[PDB]
């Protein structure tokens, strides 16, 4: 069909937004390490 | 531990760093709206 080339570019931007979820979860894990010593 | 106070101050500095990385994801999520709204338009 048509109007699909624009959907392929959106899939690349979603990969950068999905990586932020792993970077945001790793930040909360760092503070959790302080609790072990708190 | 150390003094139940110097280690407590380190936990407040780590919480401020998570707000900066979390603020970047909120601005990137809104940017997806413009790209998702422009790709859905005819």
């Amino acid at each position: 069909k048509k109007e699909m080339e624009e959907r392929m570019s959106l899939e690349e931007t979603k990969e950068q937004i999905l990586k932020l979820e792993e970077k945001l979860l790793a930040l909360q894990e760092e503070k959790h390490q302080l609790f072990l010593q708190l | 531990g150390l003094s139940k106070e110097e280690l407590i101050q380190n936990m407040d500095r780590v919480d401020r760093e998570i707000t900066m990385v979390e603020q970047q994801i909120s601005k990137l999520k809104k940017k997806q709206q413009q790209l998702e709204e422009e790709a859905a338009k005819p």
